[PDB]
RNA sequence: UUAGCUAGUAGGUGGGGUAACGGCUCACCUAGGCGACGAUCCCUAGCUGGUCUGAGAGGAUGACCAGCCACACUGGAACU
RNA sequence: UACCCGCAGAAGAAGCACCGGCUAACUCCGUGCCAGCAGCCGCGGUAAUACGGAGGGUGCAAGCGUUAAUCGGAAUUACUGGGCGUAAAGCGCACGCAGGCGGUUUGUUAAGUCAGAUGUGAAAUCCCCGGGCUCAACCUGGGAACUGCAUCUGAUACUGG
C-alpha cells in the first residue's frame, strides 16, 4: 500500500542514524547475467534501536539531513 | 571469455590512430613550402620523386608528394595538401593538390584531367 | 538526365533486342546485333559472375530508360513492399506513365512515348500529367489529349502496336486514342528472358 | 539436364630435380535444379583437361537434398576444416544471397531463396564441402515425422 | 563438482545416442522426470522409468530410427552460470519448428509450442533438435 | 496563461496548422501541452481541413484557457458545418 | 602507471534562515561519512528525443527540428 | 506567384571518372627503372592492355572524381558470435577471504521469473495503411512502435529466501 524496501544495516555508530545496504538483483544490460547490486542509504531511526547486521524495513520521507531522506518502519531478524 | 570475466573486465576495442594526423580530421590544410627537393624511393623502384617539406598552418612540419609531371614549386610557396601516402617513399604521407593557391596544373594533360587541376581544352 | 547517344549501340552491348527502335525496319539490317560495339567487338570474353549481374541490370535499365539513382529508388520501394521483391521491381517499371503510353502503342518507341508525356500531350483521368515516371494506379484511364490527337506520329504508332503482342492488363481504344490500365501485370505477363533475380542479388551486397 | 559450374581454377606446383613442374586444379559442382547436388575436384597438366576430370567425378557421388518449394527448410550449419557456414531459408524471390563458392553450389542445388554467410576460412574447396555437408543433414518435415513417430501435422 | 544435474542428463543422452547404447541411466530428480516426460511425449525417447527408493535411478530407453540416432542435437540453453528467461512472445523456434525447446513455465515443464498455446512463457531448459 | 492556438507546421508556401494547447510564454512551434486537432488552409475539396476535439477544447476553456482569434473562428465553423 | 578521501566534514540538539525540506547557516555535542559495486584525482565532454551504420545485437554520433540545462567582454555582487 | 493559354523555332542546354588483377570495360603510338603511376598486389630497364597521348570502351550523369570522417565487410574484443599442446595466449605450484556457483526431498515465501491490468514512456522522427501538392522529394490523418519503468492483481515449474 506504501512503498518500502529492505536490507541489512551496515553501521549504526552515529546517533539517530543508520546506514542500510539494499541489495537489488538486476540483469546485466549486455551479457544477460543477473548481478547483485548494492545500494547504501542513510536512514533515520528514532531511539537508536537497530544494530549492526540487523535486517530492517525502511520507507522514504522528507529529507531529514544532508545525506538522509529515509526512515524505517519496522525490524525483522533483530538478533545475531 | 567467461561471462563473469566480461562483467569484471569488458571487451575493450582498438582505438585506431589515423595515418594522416596532420590534417586533424580536415580534408585539406594550407601549407607553406619550406624545401622543395627530390628523393630516391625504396629498393624495388628507382626514380627521383618530387616531394616538398611543408610547414602547415596548424603548426606541423610534414613532407608532401607533388604528383604529376612538372611543377612550378619554389620555397615560400603556399600550397594545399590533402592526405594520402606514397607507398614507395619512406615518411611521405600527403599529396599536394595540383591547382590550389600557388600550384599550377600539369601542362598538356588530357586524361584524368581533374585530378591535376587542368581546365578542359577548348577547341 | 537522359541517354542521348546511339540506341542500337546499347542493344549491341546487351546482345539482344531491347525494342529501342520502332521495328519498322528489321533490327538485324540496321546493326550487327550479334556483335558488341567498338573495335574489340568481335571478341566475347569470359564474362565474370559480377558481369552477368551487371549486364542483367543494365539490360532492364536500358529497356525502360531509367538512370541509376532513380532505378535504385525503385529497388528500395520494391524491397519495401510486400511479396516478391523482383516482381515488384518489374511492377513498378510497368507502372510508369511512359511505359503505359508505349504499351498502349501511343508512341512508337519508349523514348517517343516519353516525349508525348514530356510535351504535355497525355491526360490521365482527364488531368494532364507531365512526368514520365508518373505511377499509374489500376482502373485509370489515360488518353491522348485533344490538341495532339491530330499528330501524325500518334496514329502511326497505333499501327505499329498491332504488329506487337497485345498486353492483357490493358484495354486500349484506338479510335478514341485512349486506354485503361485495368490492373498491374503479373510476372508471367512480361518477358521471360529477364532474370529479375540477378538484379535483386546485385543490390544486396 | 545437369547444369555444370566451375567455381575456381588454380595452378599448383611440384618441385623436382629439373625445376618446377606446374599443374592445374579445377573445382566444379553439378546439379539438376533439384536436390541432386555433387561437386568434383580434378587435376591435370592442362586447364581443359582439369575441368573434364572435375566434371567426371562430379557427375557421380551426387547427394540428395530435401528442399522446400524454392528454399531451404530450417537454418542449418555446416563445417569442414576451415569453414563454418551458416545458411537460412528465406522469403520468396529474395534471390541467392550467398558468397563466392557458396553461390555456385546453391545455384545448381536448385534453391532460389537463401540467406547465407561463410565464416572462417573461405577457401573454395572446403567451403563447398561445408555446404554439401550442411545441406545433407538438413531434414524434411516428413523425415522428422517418421523419425519421431508422429504425423507432420503434430509437428506443424 | 556436480554443478548442474540437468546438463548431466542431456550429456548422457547425447553420449548415449552417439555410442549406440540401448538405455541410459542416471540419478533421478523431480525436474529430470519432467524433462523425460516431455522427451517421451514429443517422441525423442521410447520410454523412461524411475527405480529405487533411497537413491532413485532414472533410466531412459533411447530411440533409433533407420539405424542412426533420433536425437540429432541436444543443447543446454539456460545454465547455472547464465540463466535464460524469455517472455511468451520471444519463445524460440528450434529448427524452424521441427525441433522443440523444453521450457519451464509456471504451469509446469512443457514444450515451447504448448507454451504459446498456454499463453505464458518462462525459462528455456534445453533445445532438442 | 494557458492558451489554445495554432502552430505552423507545413512546407514553404503551403502551411498547415496544428491547433495545440500551450502555455502562452512558450514558442509557437515549441513546447505545448496537448494537441487537440489540426487546421489546413490549403485544404482540397473532398478532404477535411478542420478537425477539432471540442470536448477537450471545452475542457481547457473550463479550466480557464484562452482562445486565439483564429481558433475562435474555427470553433464557430465546426459548429456551423456540424 | 589516480587508492585512499573528508572537520560543516558525517550525525544529533537548539537558535537563525528560505516560498519550502535540509549543515542551508551558527553555537554546542557526538566521531563519524565516502571508498575496490572505483571514493578522491586527472583528461575529455552539454544531455536527451534522435541521426548514421548494421540482418540483428551492437558500434559511431548529438548539425538542422523539439524538450531540458548552462552561459551573455572577464571576475563578482545584489537590487527591483 | 502557382497555374493556364498563345507565339517562334531543334533552336538556348554534357560532362566527369575509369578500362593489369580485385573490378564492369582494349588496342595503337610516344617513353625506355627515366618521366611517372599507385587503395592493395605491384607496374616502368625498347615490342607497357598498369606511365603520357590517341582511338575505342565502361560506369555515372548536372554532376563526376579526390580527400577527410563514421559504421560495415571484421566472427579482426566474438552478449548474439572466437580462442589459448605446437600459430598471439593456462599464472611455477598451492592454500584461501570477498565474489561466482551448487546434490536430493517436503513445506513455506513470492524476491527473481511469468501473465494480466492500470499509469507513464512529449510531439516530431522511423514503420504500416491512407490523404494532399501534375509525380517524387515533401506535407499530412489514423495506427503500430517507443522493446522501458512504476504500481496492482495473479501464476509457482525453475532460481533465490
Ligand atoms: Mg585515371
Ligand atoms: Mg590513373
Ligand atoms: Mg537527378
Ligand atoms: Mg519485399
Ligand atoms: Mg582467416
Ligand atoms: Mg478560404
Ligand atoms: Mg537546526
Ligand atoms: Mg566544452
Ligand atoms: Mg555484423
Ligand atoms: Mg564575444
Ligand atoms: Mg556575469
Ligand atoms: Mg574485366
Ligand atoms: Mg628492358
Ligand atoms: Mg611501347
Ligand atoms: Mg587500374
Ligand atoms: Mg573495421
Ligand atoms: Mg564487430
Ligand atoms: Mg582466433
Ligand atoms: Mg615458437
Ligand atoms: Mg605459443
Ligand atoms: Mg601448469
Ligand atoms: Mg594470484
Ligand atoms: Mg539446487
Ligand atoms: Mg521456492
Ligand atoms: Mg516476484
Ligand atoms: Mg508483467
Ligand atoms: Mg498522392
Ligand atoms: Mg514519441
Ligand atoms: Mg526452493
Amino acid at each position: 500500500k506504501i512503498r518500502t524496501l529492505q536490507g541489512r544495516v551496515v553501521s549504526d555508530k552515529m546517533e539517530k542514524s543508520i546506514v542500510v545496504a539494499i541489495e537489488r538483483f538486476v540483469k546485466h544490460p549486455i551479457y544477460g547475467k543477473f548481478i547483485k547490486r548494492t545500494t547504501k542509504l542513510h536512514v533515520h531511526d528514532e531511539n537508536n534501536e537497530c544494530g549492526i547486521g540487523d535486517v530492517v524495513e525502511i520507507r522514504e520521507c522528507r529529507p531529514l539531513s544532508k545525506t538522509k531522506s529515509w526512515t524505517l518502519v519496522r525490524v525483522v531478524e533483530k538478533a545475531v | 571469455a567467461t561471462v563473469n570475466q566480461l562483467v569484471r573486465k569488458p571487451r575493450a576495442r582498438k582505438v585506431a590512430k589515423s595515418n594522416v594526423p596532420a590534417l586533424e580530421a580536415c580534408p585539406q590544410k594550407r601549407g607553406v613550402c619550406t624545401r622543395v627537393y627530390t628523393t630516391t624511393p625504396k629498393k624495388p623502384n628507382s626514380a627521383l620523386r618530387k616531394v616538398c617539406r611543408v610547414r602547415l598552418t596548424n603548426g606541423f612540419e610534414v613532407t608532401s608528394y607533388i604528383g604529376g609531371e612538372g611543377h612550378n614549386l619554389q620555397e615560400h610557396s603556399v600550397i594545399l595538401i590533402r592526405g594520402g601516402r606514397v607507398k614507395d617513399l619512406p615518411g611521405v604521407r600527403y599529396h599536394t593538390v595540383r591547382g590550389a593557391l600557388d600550384c599550377s596544373g600539369v601542362k598538356d594533360r588530357k586524361q584524368a584531367r581533374s585530378k591535376y587541376g587542368v581546365k578542359r581544352p577548348k577547341a | 538526365a537522359r541517354y542521348l547517344g546511339p540506341k542500337l549501340k546499347l542493344s549491341r552491348r546487351e546482345g539482344t533486342d531491347l525494342f529501342l527502335k520502332s521495328g519498322v525496319r528489321a533490327i538485324d539490317t540496321k546493326c550487327k546485333i550479334e556483335q558488341a560495339p567498338g573495335q574489340h567487338g568481335a571478341r566475347k570474353p569470359r564474362l565474370s559472375d559480377y558481369g552477368v549481374q551487371l549486364r542483367e541490370k543494365q539490360k532492364v535499365r536500358r529497356i525502360y530508360g531509367v538512370l541509376e539513382r532513380q532505378f535504385r529508388n525503385y529497388y528500395k520501394e520494391a524491397a519495401r513492399l510486400k511479396g516478391n521483391t523482383g516482381e515488384n521491381l518489374l511492377a513498378l517499371l510497368e507502372g510508369r506513365l511512359d511505359n503505359v503510353v508505349y504499351r498502349m502503342g501511343f508512341g512508337a518507341t519508349r523514348a517517343e512515348a516519353r516525349q508525348l508525356v514530356s510535351h504535355k500531350a497525355i491526360m490521365v483521368n482527364g488531368r494532364v500529367v507531365n512526368i514520365a515516371s508518373y505511377q499509374v494506379s489500376p482502373n485509370d484511364v489515360v488518353s491522348i489529349r485533344e490538341k495532339a490527337k491530330k499528330q501524325s506520329r500518334v496514329k502511326a504508332a497505333l499501327e505499329l502496336a498491332e504488329q506487337r503482342e497485345k498486353p492483357t492488363w490493358l484495354e486500349v481504344d484506338a479510335g478514341k486514342m485512349e486506354g485503361t490500365f485495368k490492373r498491374k501485370p503479373e510476372r508471367s505477363d512480361l518477358s521471360a528472358d529477364i532474370n529479375e533475380h540477378l538484379i535483386v542479388e546485385l543490390y544486396s551486397k | 539436364e545437369l547444369q555444370e559450374k566451375l567455381i575456381a581454377v588454380n595452378r599448383v606446383s611440384k618441385t623436382v630435380k629439373g625445376g618446377r613442374i606446374f599443374s592445374f586444379t579445377a573445382l566444379t559442382v553439378v546439379g539438376d535444379g533439384n536436390g541432386r547436388v555433387g561437386f568434383g575436384y580434378g587435376k591435370a597438366r592442362e586447364v581443359p583437361a582439369a575441368i573434364q576430370k572435375a566434371m567426371e567425378k562430379a557427375r557421380r557421388n551426387m547427394i540428395n537434398v530435401a528442399l522446400n518449394n524454392g528454399t531451404l527448410q530450417h537454418p542449418v550449419k555446416g563445417v569442414h576444416t576451415g569453414s563454418r557456414v551458416f545458411m537460412q531459408p528465406a522469403s520468396e524471390g529474395t534471390g541467392i544471397i550467398a558468397g563466392g563458392a557458396m553461390r555456385a553450389v546453391l545455384e545448381v542445388a536448385g534453391v532460389h531463396n537463401v540467406l547465407a554467410k561463410a565464416y572462417g576460412s573461405t577457401n573454395p574447396i572446403n567451403v563447398v564441402r561445408a555446404t554439401i555437408d550442411g545441406l545433407e543433414n538438413m531434414n524434411s518435415p516428413e523425415m522428422v515425422a517418421a523419425k519421431r513417430g508422429k504425423s507432420v501435422e503434430e509437428i506443424l | 563438482s556436480m554443478q548442474d544435474p540437468i546438463a548431466d542428463m542431456l550429456t548422457r543422452i547425447r553420449n548415449g545416442q552417439a555410442a549406440n547404447k540401448a538405455a541410459v541411466t542416471m540419478p533421478s530428480s523431480k525436474l529430470k522426470v519432467a524433462i523425460a516426460n516431455v522427451l517421451k511425449e514429443e517422441g525423442f525417447i521410447e520410454d523412461f522409468k524411475v527405480e529405487g527408493d533411497t537413491k532413485p535411478e532414472l533410466e531412459l530407453t533411447l530411440k533409433y530410427f533407420q539405424g542412426k540416432a533420433v536425437v540429432e542435437s541436444i543443447q543446454r540453453v539456460s545454465r547455472p552460470g547464465l540463466r535464460i528467461y524469455k517472455r511468451k512472445d520471444e519463445l524460440p523456434k528450434v529448427m524452424a519448428g521441427l525441433g522443440i525447446a523444453v521450457v519451464s513455465t509456471s504451469k509446469g515443464v512443457m514444450t515451447d509450442r504448448a507454451a504459446r498455446q498456454a499463453g505464458l512463457g518462462g525459462e528455456i531448459i534445453c533445445y532438442v533438435a | 496563461m494557458v492558451t489554445i492556438r495554432l502552430a505552423r507546421h507545413g512546407a514553404k508556401k503551403r502551411p498547415f496548422y496544428q491547433v495545440v494547447v500551450a502555455d502562452s510564454r512558450n514558442a509557437r512551434n515549441g513546447r505545448f501541452i496537448e494537441r487537440v486537432g489540426f487546421f489546413n488552409p490549403i485544404a482540397s475539396e473532398k478532404e477535411e481541413g478542420t478537425r477539432l476535439d471540442l470536448d477537450r477544447i471545452a475542457h481547457w476553456v473550463g479550466q480557464g484557457a484562452t482562445i486565439s482569434d483564429r481558433v475562435a473562428a474555427l470553433i464557430k465553423e465546426v459548429n456551423k458545418a456540424a
